[PDB]
């Protein structure tokens, strides 16, 4: 039913300040909760947005609403605020509690890489073995945050697809991978496949073919 | 001042049926002043809010999970329970217990640690590895790219070891996807020499220890390609 909307990554140099954006049909008349979480910790509520009182967040926290988007700014913002940032809401419709998707907020600590993508068609070996994987290799970038589509035959593929997420590496970068999972007549069929890697408002694009 | 703590089952077959527990201290089960909560987050991925539970006896769902999701209380060890019938491997996922409060709309203030859940059989199953060949595109001249597939095994964890550790400048071993079948794949890259590409041997070493099986595989380059 009810959706709220959140950029999927954000990053900030420190001393700057972070403003995650949270999407919903007129949140601005409801409560507008945020939740921080570090990796393998639950989250911790930032944003108490009390009813009919003031607000409830450590220092330079502060969730702000207007129509459709409501915000959470953090001001001088400091390494240990890296974390994912979720928003949740009551639709009263309804009766249910709703979440976004999650912002990997990034402190930028070093300078920024593109990711070097790398695509590997099916092995002649696994086509034997009535198998086919793409396997779409994503390295050297920062900050760690990557969002992965399959397609093409131009047309949007999901469904085949998994996608780990990013890992520190060995040169201090980032590292992901994606796979899309076929059976050798659909590998057959279609002329081209493309694993497209977005990254901070960039596309690094591969495609292979059953030549 | 409310603290929480989930037991569950670490996995649980397909079909059958997940039963969860979770302990409150700090609060009373029994306040007017809470619900209480499950919520999951699938490995790298979003939170979920799964159900919240009443003393009093109100239940909410998440609408896509209504039909499999039971909740239950017990005032006198002060804990509640989920249940989700017909699992599936998209269950997958850590399950949290959080203290529901009731004011401003609703929000948990007071949260679990995790447990996972992996929804698979427990069956233990070492992989099919194939290679990932050098292109003439694998190459950004120099460099070429080549690797191994390790595909379809379980459970966790898989080695991957270069030539025989005798390789290892150049080599990033990516974590691995659960994948819906119930099962992992990974994959392992390695940088080398493309002039000596048509000279040269390398071999993946992957060592599955929850099978004992350990598989060489070597990876040549793409045949039509060969330079002679």
């Amino acid at each position: 039913s009810y959706e709220l909307t959140q950029p999927p990554s954000v990053s900030v140099a420190p001393g700057k300040t972070a403003r995650i954006t949270c999407g919903g049909n007129n949140i601005g008349s409801k409560n507008v909760h945020w939740y921080q979480q570090k990796a393998g910790q639950a989250p911790v509520v930032v944003v108490y947005d009390y009813t009919d009182r003031p607000s409830g967040s450590p220092e330079r926290f502060s969730g702000s609403k207007s129509g459709s988007t409501a915000t959470l700014t953090i001001s001088r913002v400091e390494a240990g605020d890296e974390a994912d940032y979720y928003c949740q809401v009551w639709d009263s419709s309804g009766d249910h509690v709703v979440f976004g998707g999650g912002t990997k907020l990034t402190v930028l600590g070093q300078p920024k890489a593109a990711p070097s993508v790398t695509l590997f068609p099916p092995s002649s070996e696994e086509l034997q073995a009535n198998k086919a994987t793409l396997v779409c290799l994503i390295s050297d970038f920062y900050p760690g945050a990557v969002t992965v589509a399959w397609k093409a035959d131009s047309s949007p593929v999901k469904a085949g697809v998994e996608t780990t997420t990013p890992s520190k590496q060995s040169n201090n970068k980032y590292a992901a991978s994606s796979y899309l999972s076929l059976t050798p007549e659909q590998w057959k069929s279609h002329r081209s496949y493309s694993c497209q890697v977005t990254h901070e408002g960039s596309t690094v694009e591969k495609t292979v073919a059953p030549t | 001042q409310v603290q929480l703590q989930e037991s569950g089952p670490g996995l649980v077959k397909p079909s059958e049926t997940l039963s969860l527990t979770c302990t409150v201290s700090g609060g009373s089960i029994s306040s007017s002043d809470y619900y209480w909560g499950w919520i999951r987050q699938p490995p790298g991925k979003g939170l979920e809010w799964i159900g919240s539970m009443s003393y009093s006896g109100r239940t909410y769902y998440n609408p896509s999970l209504k039909s499999r999701v039971t909740i239950s209380v017990d005032t006198s060890k002060n804990q509640f329970s989920l249940k989700l019938s017909s699992v599936t491997a998209a269950d997958t996922a850590v399950y949290f217990c959080a203290s529901h409060w009731r004011y401003s709309g609703g929000l948990f203030d007071y949260w679990g640690q995790g447990t996972l859940v992996t929804v698979s059989s427990a069956s233990t199953k070492g992989p099919s590895v194939f290679p990932l060949a050098p292109s003439s595109k694998s190459t950004s001249g120099g460099t070429a790219a080549l690797g191994c597939l390790v595909k379809d095994y379980f459970p966790e964890p898989v080695t991957v070891s270069w030539n025989s550790g005798a390789l290892t400048s150049g080599v990033h071993t990516f974590p691995a996807v659960l994948q819906s079948s119930g099962l992992y794949s990974l994959s392992s890259v390695v940088t080398v020499p493309s002039s000596s590409l048509g000279t040269q041997t390398y071999i993946c070493n992957v060592n599955h220890k929850p099978s004992n099986t350990k598989v060489d595989k070597r990876v040549e380059p793409k045949s039509c390609d060969k330079t002679h």
